[PDB]
RNA sequence: AAAAAAA
RNA sequence: GGCGACUCUCUGGUCUGUAACUGACGCUGAGGAGCGAAAGCGCGCCGUAAACGAUGAGUGCUAAGUGUUAGGGGGUUUCCGCCCCUUAGUGCUGCAGCUAACGCAUUAAGCACUCCGCCUGGGGAGU
């Protein structure tokens, strides 16, 4: 009936951001949040060598790019079918930018991990491949069904 | 060329007509809201129902019309606006009449 | 098919394009054949559907991206939710959802993208943009708690608590209104922060309700310094200096009628039947500008207040009180400074001739509304024995009034007379009775006297073409005058004419149509809605309510700043003949800017006096709890049904509150309709209801309905 | 709310007065009601009956 | 809710 | 049973006021005679029908308080105007009483008297 309070993480050590924390939480697999603190770490560097910039500046306009703005959303009233367009809450963004991050850097073609979250951040913060393509897809499905809300 | 007419607006929750006759009932023009390409709920719209007493009433001014009688017919929600929109073309407005059967 | 279309998109797309109706794109394309119209709509709605073109809620297509927007100011609501108002008046209202305000308060201006859907009857929109911010001062009550304060705005368009900081409190104790100042904005989740910059008071306290008031507005408070040091300079006599190049006007039989507790005098009348049968009337004011110099102390505060402020329980004054109340209020048998305008007038109501210029006078009684109308109307015998000499001049007066008030309506003005509340308060603040102020004969005489001053003056400085102040009143919204005219078609009432050419004759035939029916109040209330607010302006566009094409104030410079400056353009342009272009550019130069902030200091006003009036009114209604009132239905819409009393107290029936049937709103009929009983309220029906609760914090009366 | 009658002292309502009765009838020209106008029973019955006569003599409209 | 006007 | 457009012709009854006249000429009414939803059917026959306030008719009597229809009178009031008083209904609420209860309560289902109709378990069977 009220909304449960969020997990309040901690920020992430070195980047004194949460969002960095929520996404080392993301990437970790059975518990094993040391693989995601290190991979993370590991792909923070990739992008600081082959940038120059801060992995914060890249990594922040990364998240920009995947965030979502508007969503379908399923209502069935008497018929309808109205894939509703909703506003993502600032919470559900970050949420859907980290996941799909995560998502789409795990199904890349490059050996690491390191390498293949380095590479979506990289392409991300250059508002390309996949992850991007993603919100837009969704944005581009909200447009076409725009006519209801 | 005729000066008096009766415009003849038949007012339903589909769809609203506007006739202009003679005092004889002859039909020196018409216009409905689906004759200028409304469709579905703005049809049934005041505003659709204005535009063709215009559309209508601009037809019958070529034919050289000034003064109307006006007959409403029907429960849609166009009357008030379509006959503001007879007296706003330009022809003067004698009587009104509801003739709903 | 997409020629026409593209060379529709590139006509709007021009610098120069407003957006306009399907009438007035069909007449600035010069479209003339009806298939050429066919094409027009179909072009209009597929672009449209595109989402090239939007049409307003007021059916004018303007091209979004020049704006994908409109810009306009915030008009927000207690419950979240807001509207955008458009510069452009021909515009339709955007509503804004609470979710889609982004940080956008009440009156802010902003601009806002329009949503190509709707999710009602309505176009919607988001703030993407604030240009400006209206609220820098908040009035609340302040609460404390363990750590922070926060203040509860009495504006409840502020939704959100002002959050105090514990340096931010300035010695605000739990209950105290407050005035604080906004240090930051609402921000994502945050609500604003502010600083208390002023206690008031507690909230319980006699006159901190209307303090509360007084601040919230921004109201003016005490005089500055060196305004009160040039008022107790200002001599309490007049000196024989200047007399000089005034006529004596000190022998003749000149009255003030006023109210009985009025102190600021403005106006002195006479009126002289002459030989032929025509009158000749005197129109005596106070000569302000004289006392009040330009670029005065007390000239720069004046011009600030814009208006005197007539609160329930005091006056806030234009000038001080030593001034208006003092040597330049009309005081009886004294001599004082005026500056006249006299008018010989024919049997018709005709100025034939007219004259303008300075004067002294000395009035040989000043008289009440109450005992000129005891004189002419009761045929008081004790009051004509003790006032007999004046009894002639004052049955002179009545006729010429007349003659006025026939003319004037004749011509086709709008006698808009609705009872209005006179809040009645003891010495503490405390109400003790709400009456219906009623207009008396004696007002409507001086009243028609005071217009056909203020016309004549209008007309004699539009004839001389020199820069000058006037008071406009221009035609009804066109969209707001159509739903009126729908309104009153429902009670059968049809009128002549359309909404965007009225004749103001044709809304006074309206007006005694319903003329003692129990309809006469909404379809009144609902007429002055549909009218435009009257303002001061440098250009002489007429008056629509009272149906001429020259107006101004001139009769009440003590209490009006417009009125002030007209004094000065009397006594610049044809006292001292000063009609050179130097001195009209430096006029023509100042008069737009006066124009405009005058203006919003009267609206300013009227809404703040209102405010106290509404707060006075529920609190007058805490003791009648339980008590059965017959009452008239003032307003219905989908939540419930207003109700007014007699003395012109209005409250809420709330729909929860009829429990006898689920009520559907109607729209168009204005009426609450039961689906079982077939009960059917609408506007204008006599009910009895009784009093359930009041809210004196919000101004709320709530009742519930005993029987129609 | 008084009755015009009962006040001005009219006890024959005439058929051929149109101007009187136009002051009860509606705008479409229906007959107003008693509650609305404030007229008494009696009256009332007098004066729709005048009506009904008016309304035949065409001095006064059925339907406007 | 909403207007003149007056004060 | 019933009776709502308007006008006219013709005709029945009702109430209010005065008491000039008549002088108990009244009341009820089995039978009979007439009228009579809806039909039924063939303008006639038909003749029964929640044709049931679910309450014969008549009269006298027994707290109020309030609304309405048509009247009468008084008060001041010019007159409206309220106010008071009454009569004939038509309504609500509610004593005393009555009721198995529910209710009825001066429009009694209260207290009395006259006359008529009508009932005496359910079903069989209104066969």
């Amino acid at each position: 009936k009220g909304p449960v309070a969020k997990r309040d993480v901690l920020p992430d050590p070195i980047y004194n951001s949460k969002l960095v924390s929520r996404l080392i939480n993301k990437m970790m697999i059975d518990g094993k949040k040391g693989k995601s603190q290190t991979i993370l770490y590991k792909s923070f560097d990739i992008i600081k060598e082959r940038t120059g910039n801060d992995a914060m500046e890249v990594f922040e306009q990364a998240l920009k790019n995947i965030m979502p703005v508007l969503e379908v959303k399923a209502r069935r009233v008497g018929g309808a079918n109205y894939q509703v367009p909703v506003e993502v809450r600032p919470e559900r963004r970050t949420t859907l930018g980290l996941r799909w991050l995560v998502n789409y850097a795990r199904l890349r073609g490059e050996k690491t991990m390191e390498e293949r979250l380095a590479n979506e951040i990289l392409d991300a913060a250059n508002n390309t491949g996949a992850a991007v393509k993603k919100r837009e897809d969704t944005h581009k499905m909200a447009e076409a069904n725009k006519a209801f809300a | 060329n005729i000066e008096s007419g009766i415009a003849h607006i038949r007012s339903t929750f589909n769809n609203t007509i506007v006739t202009i006759t003679d005092t004889h009932g002859n039909a020196i023009s018409w216009s409905s809201a689906g004759a200028l390409g409304f469709r579905g709920s703005r049809k049934s719209t005041p505003f659709a129902a204005q535009m063709a007493a215009e559309t209508a009433a601009k037809g019958s001014i070529e034919h050289g019309l000034k003064t109307l009688e006006v007959t409403v017919k029907g429960p849609g929600s166009g009357r008030e606006a379509a006959i503001r929109a007879l007296q706003a073309a330009g022809l003067e407005v004698t009587a009104i009449r509801d003739v709903t059967p | 098919k997409e020629a026409f279309m593209e060379k529709l998109l590139s006509f709007m797309k021009e610098e120069a394009y407003k957006p306009l109706t399907v009438q007035e794109l069909e007449e600035m394309l010069n479209i003339t054949e009806a298939e050429e119209f066919k094409e027009l709509v179909k072009a209009l709605v597929a672009l449209e559907e595109k989402g090239l073109i939007v049409r307003t809620r007021s059916d004018r297509y303007g091209i979004p991206e020049k704006m994908n927007l409109i810009k306009g100011k915030i008009s927000a609501h207690a419950k979240g939710f807001a509207f955008l108002l458009p510069e452009d008046t021909s515009l339709s209202d955007v509503f804004i959802p609470p979710n889609e305000l982004n940080t956008a308060m009440n009156g802010d201006i902003v601009m806002v993208r329009l949503n190509s859907q709707s999710s009602g009857s309505r176009q919607e929109g988001t703030v993407i943009r604030i240009l400006e911010r209206a609220i820098q001062r908040v009035v609340g009550t302040y609460t404390e708690t363990r750590n922070f304060g926060f203040v509860i705005p009495d504006d409840k368009k502020i939704t959100s608590d002002i959050f105090i900081p514990k340096n931010g409190k300035n010695g605000a104790a739990e209950g105290h209104k407050v005035v604080v100042k906004l240090t930051s904005y609402p921000e994502g989740r945050m609500n604003a922060e502010g600083e208390v910059e002023t206690i008031l008071g507690h909230k319980n306290d006699p006159g901190i309700d209307i303090l509360s008031v007084i601040h919230k507005h921004g109201l003016p408070g005490e005089f500055p310094a060196d305004a009160m040091e040039q008022a107790s300079s200002t001599p309490d006599t007049i000196d024989e200096k200047d007399l000089k190049d005034r006529r004596d006007l000190r022998d003749q039989v000149i009255v003030t009628i006023d109210g009985a507790d009025a102190k600021d005098l403005d106006d002195a009348v006479t009126v002289t039947k002459l030989d032929d049968g025509s009158y000749k009337l005197g129109v005596h004011i106070a000569d302000v500008s004289h006392y009040v110099t330009e670029n005065s102390p007390i000239d720069k505060e004046a011009l600030e207040r814009g208006t005197s402020v007539y609160l329930v329980d005091r006056v806030i004054p234009m000038i001080p009180h030593r001034l208006s109340n003092g040597i330049c209020s009309l005081n009886p048998k004294v001599d004082r400074l005026t500056l006249s305008c006299e008018m010989t007038i024919n049997s018709q109501g005709q100025v034939t001739e007219h004259e303008i210029f300075q004067s002294v006078i000395k009035t040989t009684e000043r008289m009440t509304y109450s005992d000129v109308n005891k004189i002419l109307v009761d045929d008081d015998e004790e009051l004509k024995q003790k006032y007999e000499p004046l009894v002639p001049m004052f049955k002179d007066m009545e006729r010429l009034a007349q003659i006025l008030r026939d003319k004037r309506m004749d011509r086709g003005a709008v006698d808009f007379d609705f009872k209005e509340a006179k809040v009645l308060v003891d010495d503490e603040g405390a109400v003790k009775d709400v009456v219906i102020r009623e207009r008396s004969v004696a007002e409507k005489l001086i009243e028609e006297f005071m217009l056909v001053a203020n016309e004549t003056v209008a007309e004699h400085f539009h004839w001389m073409n020199v820069p000058f102040i006037y008071r406009i009143h221009e035609e009804p919204n066109a969209e707001k005058l159509q739903k009126f005219l729908e309104f009153v078609t429902t009670f059968g009432y049809v009128v002549k004419g359309t909404a965007g050419n009225i004749h103001p004759r044709a809304l006074q035939s309206i007006l005694d149509a319903v003329r003692d029916r129990p309809e006469e109040t909404v379809i009144s209330t609902v007429m002055l809605r549909s009218m435009k607010q009257a303002k001061y302006d440098p250009q002489s566009l007429g008056h629509f309510g009272l149906s001429t094409e020259f107006y101004t104030h001139f009769t009440s410079p003590i209490r009006r700043y417009p009125d002030l400056i007209v004094h000065r353009l009397i006594r610049t342009y044809l006292i001292n003949g000063k009609v050179d272009e130097a001195t009209q550019e430096k006029w023509a130069e100042r008069l737009p800017d006066i124009a405009e902030h005058t203006s919003s200091m009267e609206r300013r006003a009227v809404d703040a006096e209102r405010e106290t009036d509404d707060l006075k009114k529920a609190e007058y209604m805490l003791d009648k709890i339980g008590e059965e009132f017959d009452g008239m239905i003032s307003s219905v819409t989908n939540f419930g049904m207003f109700v007014e009393l007699p003395n012109t107290i209005e409250g809420l029936v709330h729909v929860s509150f009829m429990t006898d049937d689920y009520y559907r709103f109607d729209e168009q009929h204005f009426a609450m309709i039961g689906e079982r009983t077939g009960n059917v309220f609408r506007i204008g029906d006599e009910i009895t209801v009784k009093v359930v609760d009041v809210n004196k914090d919000e101004r709320n009366i709530d009742f519930e309905i005993v029987g129609m | 709310k008084v009755c015009y009658f009962t006040s001005n002292g009219i006890t024959h309502i005439d058929y051929k007065d149109v101007d009187l009765l136009k002051k009860f009838v509606s705008e479409r020209g229906k007959i107003l009601p008693r509650r609305v106008t404030g007229t008494n029973a009696k009256y009332q019955r007098k004066l729709t009956a005048a009506i009904k006569r008016a309304r035949q003599m065409a001095l006064l409209p059925y339907v406007s």
